[PDB]
């Protein structure tokens, strides 16, 4: 099922920060930081990286529970943004649920950390 | 609560 999501697109992310790629990518976890603001823990069947910020324009998928964890998704539009320290956030923009949490119904393949 | 770090400050910083 790994087959299903974007190997390597966390990797090129991290190294390129290339914006025109629409990776398919699954969500682990979603938490709320104090109107929430959303960070996501997400895979690419490879790697996961916890630097995913949801645009306040996407919060209502998560409030219609459209988007939650196990999810997968394919990104359509994100802004990165390079720390001083180095570490990058995903400002996801834009995206679309293609399979919904309870028919994925767990976490795909064995993804490692980003390092 | 995965990655408790400074991140989420740093994303309520942002906008």
């Amino acid at each position: 099922m790994v087959g299903q999501l974007s190997e390597g697109a966390i990797a090129a992310i991290m190294q390129k920060g290339d914006t025109n790629i629409k990776p398919i990518l699954q969500v682990i976890n979603i938490r709320p930081i104090t109107p929430p603001r959303y960070r996501l823990l997400m895979s690419d069947g490879l790697n996961t990286l916890s630097s995913f910020m949801l645009a306040t324009q996407l919060n209502p998928l998560v409030e219609e529970e459209q988007l939650s964890s196990n999810c997968v998704c394919q990104i359509h539009r994100f802004i990165v943004n390079t720390l001083k320290d180095g570490r990058r956030v995903v400002i996801l923009m834009e995206l679309e649920v293609l399979k919904s949490a309870e028919a994925v119904g767990v976490k795909i393949g064995n993804p490692v950390p980003y390092n | 609560d995965f990655a408790n770090d400074d991140i989420d400050s740093y994303m309520i910083a942002m906008e």
